[PDB]
């Protein structure tokens, strides 16, 4: 559900 | 500025202490003070700056989303009128978030980006510029929303162009830039096909370069490759 | 004060929004503004005040302990000298923590406690007074440490005397007061036997009164009884 | 390890 970014 | 009297090295030392104590607002203020000393930042120092503000704005974004959800429900059919308070408080948090983004963008513009000549610093700072315009875009609703979106796009694109010319496909900065530009396409620019294509091509090119790496570099690269895969699994 | 222009009901509404958004500094400032309107607080409002400041000072205490641990290691045999920065930053966090405790104690003294006549409000506020003097005691090292400790003790003792006269042994405020006074004995007053005796007697008296309660009240009471048991297991 | 308070 969470979109991953860094 | 309140950090003008503290030594650069003391600010860096205290930024590391604040991180250990999970005091990220302090950490950000210390690193802002270090940047304002006017010297370029080392690799480690750049990552302290990024960690600090990412945590501060991350908490603000999470709160803004909670409040925005409440506000949207209050504007549905059959929702009792509760006055201006939800909007006011969402606006308060939004304004604070915009202020943090403006502060970061101001540090990049005065004068981190113009002094950054090596690929590792220039790509890092341009990714940051794209990221904080993306955060501004998440809450934008007015006349300047398209220009905010294009400012994010332009910064990401310049970073991508340099990263493809100057860095190997497994470089963690290159990978994280591509991850975040892919998120920009999906969440901001209404371009899910571009998001998916970028994430897939980035992943596959990195896969093919892993054989060149040490065990430690392989761990750093595969960590971010897994985030690209996570998004692809969410999106397909 | 910056909340002087906002309606009392709007401050309460925004305190609840801040809690949902996990914005506890905002939540505390809203409830400070509500207290400063000068009207007594309802049960729900008292718990909003407590939740807000407990979270703010809880984060400060956790950070202070991280920094104090680092500082103590730096003063061991064979530790390289790193300058004043660790002490300075621990002092910064400590001063901020003391300021929050002073703010809460000021609200209690002007004028929450003197207007609180019912057992449920008076015991609640006196427990808070004991708690925030306890937090001051945790970081105290100077001439006034004994007086800070005795101020905590005195507030807890007055709350205990009222709670035993006016509340049943299963009342959650009475139970939480006894839990925290027991922690005061163990951690602050160097009285582990008193801590253990208080926790055991509190637990056993509550056990014997559970039969009088509804299912919902039984759940509220047993939750805090389990915390007394957890401490007894840690201490024996 | 944690002392419980409320
Ligand atoms: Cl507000
Ligand atoms: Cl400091
Ligand atoms: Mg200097
Ligand atoms: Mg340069
Ligand atoms: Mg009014
Ligand atoms: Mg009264």
């Amino acid at each position: 559900g969470m979109t991953m970014s860094v | 500025g309140a950090m003008g009297s503290m030594e650069r090295a003391s600010l860096i030392q205290k930024a590391k202490l604040a991180e250990q104590a999970e005091r990220y607002e302090d950490m950000a203020a210390f690193m802002k003070g270090a940047v304002e000393k006017g010297e370029e930042l080392s690799c480690e120092e750049r990552n302290l700056l990024s960690v600090a503000y990412k945590n501060v704005v991350g908490g603000q974004r999470a709160a803004w989303r909670v409040l925005s959800s409440i506000e949207q429900k209050s504007n549905e059919e059959g929702s009792e009128e509760k006055g201006p308070e939800v909007r006011e408080y969402r606006e308060k948090v939004e304004t604070e978030l915009q202020g943090v983004c403006d502060t970061v963008l101001g540090l990049l513009d005065s004068h981190l980006i113009k002094e950054a000549g090596d690929a590792e610093s220039r790509v890092f700072y341009l990714k940051m510029k794209g990221d904080y315009y993306r955060y501004l875009a998440e809450v934008a609703t007015g006349d300047d929303k398209k220009r905010i979106i294009d400012s994010a796009r332009s910064a990401y694109q310049e970073a991508m162009d340099i990263s493809k010319k100057e860095m190997p496909p497994t470089n963690p900065i290159r990978l994280g830039l591509a991850l975040n530009f892919s998120v920009f396409h999906y969440e901001i620019a209404n371009s899910p096909e571009e998001a998916i294509s970028l994430a897939k091509t980035t992943f596959d090119e990195a896969m093919a370069d892993l054989h060149t790496l040490s065990e430690d570099s392989y761990k750093d690269s595969t960590l971010i490759m897994q985030l690209l895969r996570d998004n692809l699994t969410l999106w397909t």
